[PDB]
């Protein structure tokens, strides 16, 4: 009757560890099929009831939350791989689980865990300088400029898309964008829009902010839109004759303070419209929507106002402006308002836009897509978005390696050749930690829906011979070289998803007992 | 179905821990009895630890070897059978090294048969030789198996039984001193007398009685003959019967029965015998022509039974009754004899020297008396065999096993090596010996066993024993416990020989 | 659907056959090599057989199952091939079958596995045969001496290692003879290896020649003869009988007596037959007649009575003589003068403590010699005679086949380096079928390391370790040829240790192998009746 657990969960031993090894599998396989750019995506629903489509591996396991403790572990890798690269974060979850199935059946012949750590942290410290010697710097190569290089790279990640025929187009509008940023690159900076409708020629690339202007409401015939220096103001505050939130409602028995009372709750309006006035703030941006009657009230005054903008769109503004988001109208001064160059209303997809060219701060820039669907669009603006982080990993480092698998079998192959050669129990645990670096070059081929065995024999077969960076093709259905047809990637973010990889399969490892609180 | 791996390895230590643990408390005088419920009803109360796993179904493939390796071992010596399926159960009951250690028992082989050449290097040292030219000296060895027997009235007789036998079947000439019990020293049972009637005559006795009184009854120069051929009808190649229903079938067949008898008797008295033996039968018609010349009848003799009547007299092996010679003939014996013993008669071809063969007569007042002289005879003839094979006794009643067990612990100290945690086992595996001494005699076990080695430790190790009478222990040179060499030579070998095949199986399958 | 059984069909039918075949393989899995353990063979009888030979294992073994059944008729395919191998063919198939049902499961059609079979057991053996020995290095070099040492070493004989060592080796050398074409093969019969007291084990002395276990009796009779006629015969020359179970009728007493006076008078006529041959060695299997032997101490014939008649048959080997059943020659009596009789030069009666041995010399064709194991007593004399046949067969079964390969996990461990390079050249979908081939084949050290009681993680990996030194530069620092030695739980070199296998073993253990894991592989649908 006197027990020593009590309800408390506890195990150890080799199945505690084989039991830890394929809980690790079930979050790989979750996100499994999305590694590739042609991969499959996956439906999550939240409890509201809203389903999410997206295919980034980074959105997939945010949202899956199990319970499980050795599923926990890979979260906070896929946490700290956006702070250190940046990106990658379906890439180390793939890896990790891998490290481990070849090593299963290890363990339960009785070979000790502590060994397979020691193989793992050296195995990785071999594959570190591996890749930097292999990694060629490619700055001035062949005396061409660095544009037509950047056009290059972004031509094969658009191919066998919904613009490769016009990929030619595509590809000198994304190295501009970023072109048009400073050294400090980031992927928020260059926001994309959607217009409905038109072909796919006449897509804009717009230097600074613009946004979808849902305002439908009055205002036309006045409120010309050219500005030489304008004043940018960033609001919050709703400037309706009758709002939701501005009103006034007292309750006399005078017919002398009826015609007050009217008066009084259209200066609630009036002077929220004459401290904008006072300000000189001649375009008014506003979250909330805009009365007809403030649309008057600029008209007059040689102003334009337009409301419905989203705070997304608020905040870029602000970040190219370079004011502040002023929620109240007394606070209104020059300390929060911006400045720009270029203000037009534009007719581009039938539907009113605008948009500020020559900010100060003009570090952001706005893409604007045109198509016969809207879902059409949306694969476009992650497509697109995938072209930019090519460029952009290109004017960052210029050490790099050969993506497509082409870097990890050619890492499969000189980790089977250091393993020959070294006795003891090193040899079978880094043969299979060479092995089970091939999960990329297959997962590639089963997203893809190719022939997995007949292309990764044909691989293994050109890097017998001497191919240092031939991998697998998205386009073909063969192999090919990806240095020659520009599919690249930083040496630096494959050095950082190996160390990050070895570290969530040493920590799984590393544990054989699980402590359980009773609470 | 099938079974292989570890499980095996522990599966067969259960069976034999289960079958030493059956007798453990069956060693010494003061060993327990054991009860066996029969299905019909039966209770035998037998001590013996040879009658209890004689009477006792196994299933188990270890532990049918444990029984048969210890019926072998009864055969060769006719004492300490159960000395060996003891040490043979304690010497795998410590699994906590071949289990727990993760060790292949070829680790444990490797000690265990290196462990074996330390057996005999230590009981050669702690040995005492053997006057056995003096009597007195063979009274004190066998006195341990005739007390609290019915034989022990006689002893003073019933050890010139024993001793007198196993000195005529050894042999010094041959420089080996080959002793076979089974052969040149037949023990026969005679009803009727007494125990003191019983001797050791130098001969062959014939158990086959006279039918007839022309017969020769008292002949000085025995004149013997030894045919291996048959005295019946002649019978062809083929496997044809013989059925006789016609009476014309009667006639053609009895005489041509009688011409070829007649043709085969006329050999054998040309020569005027005075016996005849025959290896197969002898039919009825066939001792109608021996009785006129008065010869003694004896018949159905076996081929082993029958070189040692050669070997009495000197005749020659005659194949066939045609081809008789001159020179089978007896010349030498003693006297023959038919003369009845008890209503019972006998035939006597006995001499007055050793013709390398010898027969006991067993007398008594009932048959329940001659079967309990002969089963503590042939008990009292192994043990005295192996002390004319080497005259070396050691020091009994667990002296020997605490001066093993204190040999090997020194030993240990200079064997390097894994091996040396199993063999340190086996020293404390030789003093389960006595350990169930103790506990038979009913005083504390760990109090007496730990002064025990302090004694083994300081003093001599020679001496300081255990006596299972008091539950103290006593100087093993003051009392007479001392076994022989050649016994507690084949029991450490055999249970070593033991624990080196069920240890060695590593997997059980099926097939016929 | 109304059949006459049950139909399955499938991959489960894939894993159903390679988990009753692998089954086996646990049958004979610690019963491979010199340190073998025992299993238990349960009879339906009740009784039980304790067998630790893996030949015998499988014989007796009975599954009613029809995967294991088919690796039951590669026991008989072994046994009239070679003689030896069997179950090293065992654990290599069923392990061929265990990485090529994980193949099943990986998307990989078997037609691509048994096509890379066959394409990697070909080219097994061609790296084989280009790292062959050929049978030489008999005398002068040592990788002999050494090679029988190391069987010697078990029992108490290895205590003066290099004494015994050189009875074993001279004598091996000396029954060569080629009889057929230049064969040279080494026969069945080997020396005789007889013992004695000769108060010590260091006694031991190399004659060359056969050594007889029988004693003249008289000595009158001279011992040192110089004549070659050696006369074998196997009818008696003591008093003659018509059967040991027909018998002759004798009827008149006086009739008795004469027939023995023919009998003493027709001794006198058969011996002057056999001396007028001028054969002075007498060997009777039957017995010489008391008045007999006195006519042999007057002329000189060594006479010796009681002989064995399986010692006889090496005896009329020796001289090239006949062996004479019955001296009548179906009308009379003859002695069939220049037939029966060989050639020698000289036969000593060697002065041999409690035996005194008769030694032949110089004899037509016999090549065969003896060994006198001179010692203290019969404990050491029989356990030393049973060391001397043990090493007397692992000199013998090696220097036989024309040629030997360095084998016990040498031969597997260079396999699996070799194999998976040349799988890295074709492609073709057999890259994986050939690459788990060099795989399998490591079970052959797998399971020897773990019978030797070492780490079966590094003392495998430490034979690739050198094996692979061998293929990357062909300089004389890397280790080549390096063996297993589990007795010290360190990898040696084979040519100094002297362990050396046939290739006739090998080549056929690699193509019986592949060959039975391609029946099991192509079964893909079961039917019962
Ligand atoms: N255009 C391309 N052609 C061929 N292979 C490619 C191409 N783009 C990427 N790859 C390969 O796909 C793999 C990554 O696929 P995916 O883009 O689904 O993950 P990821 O988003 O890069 O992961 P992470 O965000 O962790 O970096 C890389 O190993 C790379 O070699
Ligand atoms: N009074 C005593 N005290 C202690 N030990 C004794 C005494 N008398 C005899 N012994 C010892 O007990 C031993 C007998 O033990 P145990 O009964 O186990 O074997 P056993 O049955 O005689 O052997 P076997 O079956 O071969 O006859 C004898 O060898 C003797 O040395
Ligand atoms: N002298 C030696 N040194 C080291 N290993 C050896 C030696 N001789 C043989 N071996 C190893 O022992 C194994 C032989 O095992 P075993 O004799 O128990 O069965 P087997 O002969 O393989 O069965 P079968 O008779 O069918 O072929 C071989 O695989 C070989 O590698």
């Amino acid at each position: 009757v006197i027990l020593l657990k009590e309800g408390t969960d506890s195990s150890q031993g080799i199945p505690q560890l084989v039991s830890n090894i394929s809980a690790c599998q079930v979050i790989a396989e979750a996100v499994r099929t999305t590694l590739g750019p042609r991969g499959m995506d996956k439906l999550i629903v939240d409890g509201r009831g809203k389903a999410t489509i997206s295919n980034d591996g980074a959105t997939i396991l945010k949202l899956l939350d199990v319970v499980h403790p050795a599923a926990k572990t890979l979260v906070d890798i896929a946490k700290s791989q956006d702070a250190e690269v940046g990106d990658g974060t379906t890439s180390v979850t793939l890896l990790a689980a891998e490290f481990l199935k070849q090593v299963k059946p290890y363990v339960e012949e009785g070979l000790h865990p502590q060994i397979i750590i020691r193989a793992f942290r050296t195995a990785t410290q071999l594959a570190v300088n591996k890749i930097k010697e292999i990694a060629v710097t490619v700055k001035k190569a062949d005396k061409v400029e660095q544009r037509k290089l950047l056009e290059k790279c972004a031509m094969t990640a658009l191919s066998s898309k919904l613009i490769s025929q016009q990929k030619a187009f595509f590809a000198k509008m994304v190295v501009d964008a970023v072109m048009m940023l400073d050294d400090l690159l980031q992927l928020k900076m260059i926001g994309i829009k959607k217009v409905q409708g038109g072909a796919l020629e006449d897509s804009q690339l717009v230097a600074g902010v613009a946004f979808k202007k849902t305002f439908s409401y009055a205002g036309f015939e006045m409120q010309p839109k050219k500005y030489h220096n304008p004043k940018i103001a960033l609001l919050n505050v709703e400037l309706e004759l009758k709002a939701e939130k501005d009103n006034a409602e007292i309750r006399v028995h005078t017919v002398e303070d009826y015609q007050a009372i009217v008066d009084a709750e259209w200066n609630i309006l009036y002077d929220k419209l004459e401290k904008i006035h006072h300000s000189g703030a001649k375009v008014v941006s506003s979250k909330l929507p805009i009365g007809d009657v403030a649309t008057q009230y600029f008209a007059d005054r040689d102003m334009f106002c337009a409301g419905r903008v989203p705070e997304e769109d608020l905040k870029r503004t602000m970040m190219a402006c370079g004011g502040s988001i002023q929620t109240s109208v007394n606070a209104l001064s020059a300390d929060v308002l911006g400045r720009c160059q270029v203000f037009e209303e534009t007719q581009i997809g039938g539907e009113r836009y605008n948009f500020f060219t020559g900010c100060p701060k003009a570090k952001t820039c706005t893409f604007i897509l045109r198509g016969g669907a809207e879902q059409f669009m949306e694969e476009t603006e992650r497509s697109l978005h995938d072209a930019i982080m090519i460029v952009r990993r290109a004017i960052k480092n210029d050490s790099v390696v050969a993506g497509g698998g082409a870097i990890e079998m050619e890492l499969s192959k000189y980790l089977r050749d250091y393993s020959r050669t070294i006795p003891g129990k090193q040899q079978l645990l880094i043969g299979a930690y060479a092995k089970a670096l091939e999960i990329i070059p297959r997962q590639l081929c089963d997203n893809a829906g190719f022939d997995a065995t007949n292309i990764l024999n044909k691989l293994r077969a050109r890097h017998a011979q001497g191919g240092t960076w031939y991998g697998v093709d998205i386009n073909n259905e063969d192999i090919a070289d990806n240095f020659e047809a520009f599919v690249w990637e930083p040496a630096m973010v494959r050095i950082n998803a190996l160390t990050a990889a070895s570290e969530a399969a040493c920590l799984i490892v590393s544990v054989d007992e699980t402590i359980k609180n009773p609470r | 179905k099938r079974e292989s791996g570890r499980k095996v390895q522990s599966g067969n230590i259960n069976a034999a821990k289960t079958i030493a643990d059956i007798i453990r408390t069956c060693l010494g005088p003061k060993s327990m009895m054991k009860m066996l419920l029969d299905p019909m009803g039966g209770i035998v109360m037998t001590n013996d630890g040879n009658a209890i796993l004689r009477e006792i179904q196994v299933q188990h493939p270890a532990a049918k070897s444990m029984i048969e390796i210890s019926r072998t071992q009864d055969e060769e010596v006719g004492d300490g059978t159960t000395s060996v399926i003891i040490l043979a159960g304690e010497m795998l009951s410590v699994a906590e090294h071949f289990l727990e250690q993760q060790m292949h028992p070829t680790v444990v082989i490797s000690a265990y048969r290196k462990a074996l050449d330390d057996m005999i290097s230590t009981l050669k040292k702690i040995s005492i030789p053997v006057d056995i030219s003096d009597s007195d000296m063979m009274l004190n060895i066998i006195n341990s198996s005739i007390t609290t027997k019915a034989i022990s009235r006689w002893s003073s007789l019933a050890c010139n039984i024993a001793l007198d036998a196993v000195k005529m079947v050894q042999f010094e000439e041959n420089g080996r001193k080959e002793i076979d019990i089974k052969k040149y020293a037949r023990v026969e049972k005679i009803p009727g007398g007494i125990i003191e009637d019983s001797c050791v005559l130098r001969g062959v006795m014939i158990n086959k009685d006279v039918t007839h009184p022309r017969m020769r009854r008292y002949i000085k120069n025995p004149r013997i003959v030894l045919l291996d051929s048959s005295l019946e009808y002649k019978k062809g190649e083929s496997q044809t019967d013989i059925e006789i229903t016609r009476e014309e079938d009667f006639t053609r067949i009895l005489q041509m029965e009688e011409e070829y008898i007649q043709q085969l008797c006329e050999d054998i008295i040309q020569l005027k015998p005075d016996v005849v033996i025959t290896e197969k039968g002898i039919s009825d018609l066939a001792q109608h022509y021996l009785m006129r010349a008065n010869i003694t009848a004896i018949r159905r003799v076996r081929k082993t039974d029958n070189n040692r009547i050669a070997r009495a007299c000197g005749a020659r092996i005659v194949s066939r009754p045609e081809e008789l010679r001159e020179d089978d003939v007896g010349t030498g014996a003693g006297l023959l004899e038919i003369k009845k013993i008890g209503d019972e008669y006998f035939t006597f071809i006995t001499d007055c020297k050793d013709p390398k063969a010898c027969t006991i007569l067993l007398r008594g007042a009932s048959k329940e008396i001659l079967s309990e002289v002969e089963r503590n005879l042939q008990d009292a003839m192994q043990v005295c065999r192996n002390v004319l094979l080497d005259p070396q006794l050691v020091p009994g009643g667990g002296a020997s096993e605490m001066a093993v067990a204190h040999a090997l612990t020194e030993k240990s100290k200079a064997m390097t090596g894994v091996e040396q945690w199993p063999y340190r086992a086996v020293a404390q595996a030789l003093e389960v010996i006595p350990r169930t001494l103790i506990q038979n005699c009913g005083a504390s076990t760990i109090r007496l066993l730990t002064s025990l080695r302090a004694k083994h430790t300081q003093e001599n190790c020679e001496t300081w024993g255990v006596n299972g009478e008091t539950g103290t222990l006593v100087d093993m040179k003051e009392l007479g416990i001392w076994e022989p060499l050649a016994v507690k030579l084949q029991t450490y070998k055999t249970a070593v020989e033991t624990a080196v095949l069920l240890l060695r199986i590593d997997d059980i399958v099926s097939g016929h | 659907l109304s059949v006459f059984g049950d139909r399955s069909t499938g991959e489960t039918i894939r894993s159903q056959n390679v988990m009753a075949a692998a089954s086996i393989a646990n049958i004979v899995k610690s019963s491979l090599g010199p340190v073998g353990l025992d299993k238990m063979l349960v009879d339906d009888i009740g009784d039980v057989t304790i067998t630790n030979d893996g030949a015998t294992i499988l014989k007796l073994l009975e599954v009613e199952h029809p995967a294991a059944k088919v690796l039951c008729e590669l026991a008989d395919l072994q046994d009239k091939e070679v003689g030896d191998g069997t179950t090293s063919v065992v654990i290599i198939a069923a392990e061929l079958l265990k990485n090529a049902d994980e193949l099943v499961k990986q998307k990989i059609h078997p037609t691509s596995v048994i096509s890379g079979y066959r394409l990697a057991c070909k080219e097994a053996v061609r790296y084989i045969n280009e790292n062959l020995i050929v049978n030489t290095d008999e005398l002068g070099r040592d990788c002999l001496i050494n090679a029988a040492k190391t069987s010697m070493s078990s029992k108490i004989i290895g205590i003066n290692g290099d004494f015994f060592a050189n009875m074993v080796v001279d004598a091996v050398l000396a029954i060569k003879y080629t009889d057929i074409r230049g064969q040279p093969r080494y026969p069945v019969n080997s020396v005789n290896i007889l013992k004695a007291h000769g108060r010590s084990q260091m006694e031991s002395m190399l004659i060359s020649g056969y050594a007889l276990n029988c004693v003249v009796g008289s000595q009158g009779m001279p011992k040192r003869i110089v004549n070659a006629k050696i006369a074998c015969l196997d009818f008696s020359l003591q008093k003659t009988k018509m059967k040991l179970g027909v018998q002759v009728v004798i009827t008149d007493p006086e009739k008795l007596d004469q027939i023995r006076q023919r009998e003493s008078d027709i001794t006198k006529e058969r011996i002057q037959k056999i001396l007028a041959t001028g054969a002075n060695v007498i060997l009777t299997t039957g017995g010489i007649d008391d008045m007999c032997l006195k006519y042999f101490v007057e002329a000189g014939a060594m006479a010796v009575r009681r002989v064995l008649k399986r010692d006889l048959k090496r005896i009329a080997k020796a001289s090239g003589a006949t062996i004479l059943s019955t001296l009548a020659n179906l009308e009379g009596e003859e002695t069939f003068e220049a037939a029966m009789l060989g050639q020698a030069e000289e036969v000593v009666q060697e002065r041999i403590c409690d035996d005194e041995l008769i030694l032949i010399k110089n004899t037509k064709a016999r090549t065969s010699a003896s060994i006198i194991l001179r010692g203290a007593n019969d404990f050491m004399c029989d356990e030393m005679e049973r060391s001397l046949h043990d090493a007397l067969c692992v000199v013998k079964r090696v220097l036989e086949s024309k040629s030997v390969v360095p084998g016990g996990g040498a031969v597997e461990a260079a396999l699996s380096i070799y194999l998976e390079n040349y799988a890295t050249s074709m492609g073709s979908r057999e890259q994986l079928a050939i690459a788990e081939f060099a795989r399998s084949l490591l079970v052959i050290p797998n399971t020897l390391a773990v019978n030797a009681a070492q780490d079966s993680t590094d003392l495998v990996a430490k034979l690739r370790a050198f094996h692979n030194e061998a293929q990357v530069n062909p300089e004389r620092k890397n280790l080549k040829w390096i063996g297993l030695d589990l007795s010290n739980g360190k990898p040696r070199d084979n040519k100094q240790a002297g362990v050396f296998e046939p290739t006739i073993v090998k080549v056929k253990s690699l193509k019986f192998a592949t060959e039975a894991a391609i029946t099991i592989l192509r079964i893909d649908d079961l039917i019962k009746l």
